[PDB]
RNA sequence: UGCGAAAGCAGUUGAAGACAAGUGGCUUGUCGUUCGUUAAAAUGGCCU
């Protein structure tokens, strides 16, 4: 059954997400509202339904974090200079994310944003970081529960896009990569879990115009890994 | 057949020393941090960060 | 249509147990119908097209009995969270109902046949089948202390059945359409009600006469009833309640009921009630608040008017009022 | 955190003779037309059910102007005598006029040229005709034959009724608006009589002595009425044939009257008055029929009228004038493709559970003192002061907010002749109001503290300061007289 | 106050007033679902 | 209240703060709240103290 | 006013600066690059230092210290670092 | 851009499915897509305003 | 500082010790020092 058959949607489904463990499926468009859906065969009903006035959405995710598991923040937004961030609870209090800690002016709009973990990676303390994708080259890093502006990442050309790869070094350590293309085809891989510092620097073959890099097969950023071993 | 009481709170009364700068504030919060523990100098009082009452 | 595929109580209405798909795996889970006395944890069943059949509360380390569609009745406690046994019989047929008395667990399954199992033992004591009763889907002990004498089982066509001979002693009238609720009443009484009508009908198990007949206003979905048959609950299709207040005194023939009750919110929209328990004037009525979240009711049914509409408090278009700040922002 | 406190505009305390919300409206009719006519402007009425054109009655032709364009749309011209009298039904459909000759002559509303029914009245002239109000199908003409007449315009040879008992030239009827026998009649020996019509109707059932000769009677409520007639205008409780109020706040008699209800505007009734001697006064009938504002006309103004109560457009006030013209014042009033990738943004959240807002709201824009005050920038905040547009509460509170705020010393200190010069070339101009002259005096008083050597160098803002001089000696000697006044009337307790 | 007490403020400000199986099973559910 | 970003030196604000702070410290594990102490300096009569904290996300007075 | 410094290698922004109010005509390091001295039209000498180990083993430039000391403007700037010079 | 622009590439072969999407699954103008984690199942959100879902039988 | 009215009316401004600079002393100046008396400045300004 289409998922939300039950309860019809009144624009363009710009983003879509699943809950990492729950069957819960989170809808979200130029309507301003966004909708959760427990998903099954049978009966996809709605679990609920939260409109924020006056804000297109454009992306939304549920992010679940690594610590504990049972956070369940919604990260949300639009092409606006703040991101809304609900935190599930089943009245809803949601923050707002509006202050770039001094650089306003390299993000000008919230649209294109992804949330990953990042690790201390001199205490085994993780913690969620939503990622910008700004006007110039520019990707600001920023903390995912207090809003502060961790680092930057500046590639040279026209950002399209980006993604997030993972990988393990030991037991209950991981490292996180951004990886960011130019609209011409080059892509630029940050270490992040340092200081954001480029460790490698390739070229897509062939490919002029370039919109979208994603990676898959481990654990992506719509793929989590619910526990830090299983990353 | 008057009687005399006291019935409602006072200051919140921090630390009163000289020679300690930055940490002169002894509320804290809970481990699992859903109400704060704030001493006065008639009680202590313990909000919680919810809801904004005080919750005893 | 509702996402709870199994629900039932446990005798005295104090927990529910309920199977709801969860992404395509079936999930069950027990929740208190009073918390003044959430439950996060549920059951998973790991293959995605395993799925449970039927479920009963044992009576004291508290389980659930789930009768699974691959020959298999798991046993399952509530507080840890394992299948603590698992009983099979020697097939792969679903198995359409079970039932227990004391410790001596009974089944029926899809090749018509009867199991008998032991909660004490974890054997296989008995397997037969029987003549003439080829579609079974219920089977009801009747209760005669520690002897299990006599199985009820329904078929469209309610059977009376002596286990000590394999065979079968009374024969009902049952239904056009397969039975869905076929339970025991008093030590002379059994209700039964089928699939897509809204006529119970009670029979005498000592004649083989019917009683009376029962009449819903909606297709019946379950029954309870109080422990000394002064009361029938009945839950139907539109999600409504319905209540025979004694439905076996001299509406002569055929009853209709005595009280309904439907649950609004405060807007209008009609929340439908699935699965309520009755008891001595007390009634537990079950709803989903939101898409799978089961909440409670309890209710004096004895004072209650006829027509009763139950108010419920529920989102439809509050603002967002913030406990961190003020209405004006 | 708290949001910025918006610097607050100094008000002084209020002055006598404040703008009331009653002026305020009735000042916004402007934008004043002059119509020149062949003769006097006897009479004007306004079509009712659309509210929106009005008929004037000029000598020998009755002109219908529009209430959008103020043209003459239509015009009614085949009079043989002065027409004297011109209103429309209660449906707006007809139009009826009154000519001297004693003939009512009733067309149809925009269109002239078909004219309905020509009643014969006296053989004098007749000097009112009106329908009723509440019924349609007759018609009351009074005439110089000292006796009113209504007719029923189905039979249009014998009168319905003949409403006599008046000594002296009849000159006004009126209805009453709630019981529709009831017709008040106005002459001019005084004397408002008014007739029940289901009785003989030659007698009054009671007569009301307005002293002077009546031009006019209106009614107001259902049971008030008022005359105008002479130089005052009395009102007349009708319940109780008795008078309770009486405003002669004219020179010469009044000639007119009419009245608003329920239209837009702070006063919820209005009676305006024309007065021949220039003047149409608005009367508030809900405090005392006090006279809340005025307009002054160039001669006697003869007849008036205002936008009827449900006018929904461009809303006017009339007053034709004996000279022979007419015045009008008025107050006014991307792809198929693209929408459907674009669809959701007019949705605002009905079938949604939970609907969040967080939007703030947009507010004011800042001036730019208000915007350097808050970066403090001080020094600019008071260049910004002295710029030539703006306003003089505007430069006084920037003023004050740099004296209660931190320093004029501070706004002050990087100055020299070039940039003090606005400073002290405003002062001259505020050391003259009472408003702004402690600050100005302060704020003098600082520059010649810290400014007493450019004083000796500059010789350009040495006349600046003597010019200065003689402005503080001239606001000194009326600062004194101001005392010898208030000492000239406390002798006087 | 308007209903016949009398408040006071100290000077450390404290305002004072001068007046006229299932069981076992809900314990264990309760403490493992928590 | 300001908040130096050590890196690249760089205020974050929050201005009007009815009282001087004279104790202000991070407080959450992953630094989620403020907690400050305001000293509400107008009246000099008494030492008068305000305690808040509030949440770091949007810098929104949670429980003052 | 903006101060960024670029990985050589990789060619790429490693960290940026919002140091000056107006432009920044000239800029200068000494022999072992634990400073980079840079100055402007808004006539401040800013000073960005690298000197801690933690700084030198992450590449870390911290905005260190900054001076105003001429009238209008600076235009050159050149260090000299020897033995009995810096 | 267009309707019914949706491939599921199977991989390391690195070949298309060619039995899914036929010319009659209702997909739209496919402006949003999601996986799920456990089930192995499709959301498919279109300009239409409709997330259409499909299981996938190997999980 | 005290009494006052918002005007005003009476009172002032010592000592010890340590340290710093200058030329063990002498001079000058300070004090997260004590006793007694009712007693201007580090280019450094306010969020989305």
């Amino acid at each position: 059954k289409d998922a939300n058959a039950s309860h019809p949607s009144h624009s363009a489904i710009q983003s879509l997400s699943f809950h990492p463990s729950k069957p819960l499926l989170l809808t979200g468009g130029y309507d301003k509202t966004l909708r959760i859906y427990h998903i099954d065969g049978k009966t996809n009903h709605l679990v609920t339904s939260l409109h924020l006035v006056g804000s297109p959405i454009q992306t939304c995710t549920f992010y679940t974090s690594l610590s504990n598991q049972n956070q369940q923040n919604i990260f949300t937004a639009g092409r606006r200079r703040y991101m809304h961030s609900w935190d599930l609870s089943l009245t809803a209090k949601i923050e707002k994310f509006s202050r770039l800690y001094g650089h306003e002016s390299t993000q000008r709009s919230f649209e294109n944003f992804k949330v990953a973990h990042l690790q201390n990676s001199q205490t085994n303390s993780v913690h969620g970081i939503v990622l910008l994708q700004g006007n110039n080259g520019w990707i600001n890093i920023l903390h995912s529960t207090s809003g502060l502006w961790l680092m930057g990442c500046k590639i040279e050309g026209v950002i399209t896009d980006f993604c997030i790869d993972y990988q393990p070094i030991s037991r209950g350590k991981f490292r996180t990569i951004l990886i960011a293309v130019n609209a011409y085809g080059e892509v630029w891989e940050f270490d992040l879990n340092k200081n954001g510092h480029v460790i490698r620097r390739w070229k897509d073959q062939g490919g002029v115009g370039i919109t979208k890099i994603q990676v898959g097969g481990g654990t992506t950023t719509t793929c989590p890994a619910l526990q830090i071993s299983k990353i | 057949q008057y009687k005399l009481s006291v019935v409602s709170g006072g200051k919140p009364a921090l630390n009163n020393l000289s020679s300690v700068t930055g940490n002169k504030n002894i509320a804290r919060l809970s481990q699992d941090q859903r109400n704060y523990i704030i001493p006065f100098n008639n009680q202590i009082k313990v909000y919680s960060v919810e809801t904004r009452q005080c919750v005893k | 249509d509702s996402p709870v595929l199994q629900s039932a109580y446990d005798p005295s209405g104090q927990y529910l147990c309920y199977v709801t798909v969860a992404l395509d795996k079936q999930r069950v889970g027990v929740q208190p119908t009073q918390r003044a006395t959430w439950n996060e944890n549920f059951l998973y069943l790991e293959d995605s097209k395993l799925k449970v059949t039927c479920l009963k509360w044992v009576n004291d380390t508290v389980a659930i009995i789930l009768g699974m569609n691959n020959g298999e009745i798991w046993l399952y406690s509530v507080l840890a969270n394992e299948v603590t046994y698992k009983f099979t019989t020697g097939n792969s047929y679903e198995i359409k109902d079970i039932d227990l008395m004391g410790n001596q667990l009974w089944c029926i399954d899809s090749s018509d046949a009867f199991y008998q199992f032991d909660l004490l033992q974890f054997k296989l004591l008995q397997h037969f089948r029987i003549n003439n009763c080829v579609q079974l889907n219920k089977l009801t002990i009747v209760p005669a202390g520690d002897s299990v004498a006599q199985l009820l089982v329904a078929s469209h066509s309610i059977s009376l059945i002596d286990i000590e001979e394999k065979k079968v002693v009374m024969t009902f009238p049952g239904h056009v359409s397969p039975v869905s609720t076929l339970q025991v009443i008093t030590n002379e009484f059994f209700i039964s009600g089928a699939e897509g009508d809204r006529f119970l009908n009670v029979y005498d198990i000592h004649s083989g006469m019917t009683k009376c007949v029962l009449v819903a206003e909606s297709d019946i979905k379950e029954l309870s009833h109080s422990g000394q048959a002064d009361s029938i609950a009945v839950t139907t299709e539109d999600g409504s309640l319905e209540i025979f207040v004694d439905p076996l005194v001299s509406g002569n023939k055929s009853k209709k009921s005595s009280k309904k009750i439907q649950i609004v919110s405060k807007d209008g929209r009609k929340v439908p009630i699935y699965n309520a328990f009755i008891n001595k004037d007390l009634l537990n009525v079950s709803w989903l608040q939101n898409a799978t979240m089961p909440y409670f009711k309890n209710l004096q049914w004895r004072e209650i008017p006829n027509e009763y509409t139950v108010e419920i408090s529920l989102n439809w278009n509050n603002k967002n009022k913030s406990a961190d700040r003020d209405l004006h922002g | 955190s708290t949001a910025r406190p918006r610097i607050i505009t100094s008000k002084a305390p209020l002055l006598p003779q404040q703008t009331t919300p009653e002026q305020r409206y009735w000042r916004q009719y402007t934008s004043a037309q002059l119509v020149k006519e062949h003769n006097s402007v006897t009479h004007i009425s306004f079509n009712p059910q659309h509210p929106h054109d009005f008929a004037v009655t000029s000598s020998t032709r009755v002109q219908i102007f529009s209430s959008r364009t103020r043209q003459v749309i239509k015009t009614f011209s085949r009079f043989k005598d002065v027409v004297y009298s011109a209103s429309f039904r209660s449906d707006g459909k007809l139009l009826c006029a009154g000519d001297a000759t004693g003939l009512v002559s009733v067309y149809d509303s925009y269109n002239p040229r078909t004219i309905l029914l020509s009643i014969n009245a006296s053989t004098h002239p007749t000097h009112v005709t009106k329908f009723h109000t509440q019924d349609n199908k007759i018609l009351a003409t009074a005439s110089d034959d000292r006796v009113t007449r209504l007719w029923d315009i189905s039979n249009a040879y014998e009168p319905q009724l003949e409403l006599t008992g008046a000594t002296d030239y009849v000159r006004t009827l009126s209805f009453i608006p709630a019981a529709p026998h009831l017709v008040a009649t106005g002459s001019y020996d005084g004397l408002i009589r008014l007739y029940d019509t289901r009785s003989s109707g030659s007698t009054p059932i009671y007569s009301l002595n307005h002293d002077q000769p009546v031009e006019n009677v209106i009614a107001v409520s259902p049971t008030q009425i008022v005359s105008c007639g002479g130089n005052n205008f009395k009102v007349w409780d009708l319940t109780s044939n008795k008078k309770l109020y009486e405003r002669g706040n004219f020179n010469k008699a009044v000639t007119c009257l009419d009245y608003v209800e329920n239209f837009d505007s702070p006063m919820q009734s209005a009676l305006i008055a024309s007065s021949l001697d220039g003047h149409v006064k608005v009367f508030d009938p809900l405090d005392n029929f006090q006279v809340k504002f005025g307009w002054k006309f160039s001669g006697p103004v003869l007849s008036c009228a205002v936008s009827p109560s449900t006018a929904q457009g461009n809303r006017h006030l009339v007053a034709g004038l004996s000279s022979g013209l007419l015045a009008i014042r008025t107050k006014k009033k991307k792809s198929n493709n693209f929408q459907r990738m674009m669809r959701g943004s007019e949705y605002q959240g009905d079938q949604e559970h939970i609907i969040h807002n967080d939007k703030v709201r947009s507010q004011r824009r800042m001036r730019a003192f208000e915007r350097n005050i808050n970066q403090f920038k001080w020094s600019e905040a008071l260049d910004n002061a002295f710029v030539p547009g703006m306003a003089k509460e505007l430069t006084l509170t920037v003023l004050q907010e740099l004296r209660k705020r931190g320093k004029v010393r501070v706004a002050l200190y990087g100055r020299d002749e070039s940039t003090l010069e606005p400073l002290l070339n405003w002062c001259l101009k505020g050391i003259e109001d009472v408003r702004s002259a402690s600050i100005v005096a302060d704020w003098v008083a600082v520059v010649l503290e810290l400014y007493g050597n450019t004083l000796e160098s500059s010789p350009v803002l040495q006349e600046l300061m003597i010019d200065l001089k003689t402005k503080v000696r001239h606001e000194i000697h009326k600062s004194k007289e101001a005392q010898r006044i208030e000492g000239m009337l406390q002798l006087l307790t | 106050n308007y209903d016949t007490d009398f408040i006071f403020l100290d000077i450390e400000s404290t305002l004072g007033v001068v007046g006229t199986n299932s069981d076992i099973f809900a314990e264990q559910l309760h403490k493992l679902s928590s | 209240m300001s908040l130096w970003q050590l890196e690249t030196n760089s205020q974050q604000f929050l201005p009007r703060l009815n009282g001087i702070i004279i104790d202000c410290q991070v407080l959450g594990p992953q630094g989620n709240y403020y907690s400050l102490i305001l000293q509400m300096t107008e009246n000099n009569s008494n030492s008068d103290y305000q305690f808040l904290l509030l949440n770091a996300s949007d810098l929104t007075s949670k429980l003052s | 006013g903006s101060i960024k410094f670029w990985d050589f290698q990789f060619a790429t922004l490693n960290q940026s600066f919002k140091a000056h109010d107006a432009d920044v005509l000239c800029l200068t390091t000494d022999t072992d690059n634990n400073y980079v001295f840079s100055a402007g039209v808004d006539r401040k000498i800013f000073q960005f230092s690298q000197n801690t180990n933690k700084s030198q083993k992450n590449n870390r430039w911290v905005n260190s210290s900054n001076r105003l000391l001429h009238g209008n403007d600076i235009r050159a700037i050149c260090a000299y670092q020897s033995k009995g010079a810096d | 851009a267009v309707k019914d622009a949706l491939r599921l590439v199977h991989l390391p072969s690195c070949s298309v499915f060619s039995n899914w999407p036929t010319s009659g699954t209702p997909l739209g103008k496919v402006t949003s897509v999601a996986f799920s984690p456990s089930g192995g199942l499709l959301a498919v959100g279109n300009e239409q305003g409709k997330v259409r879902l499909w299981k996938l039988n190997h999980y």
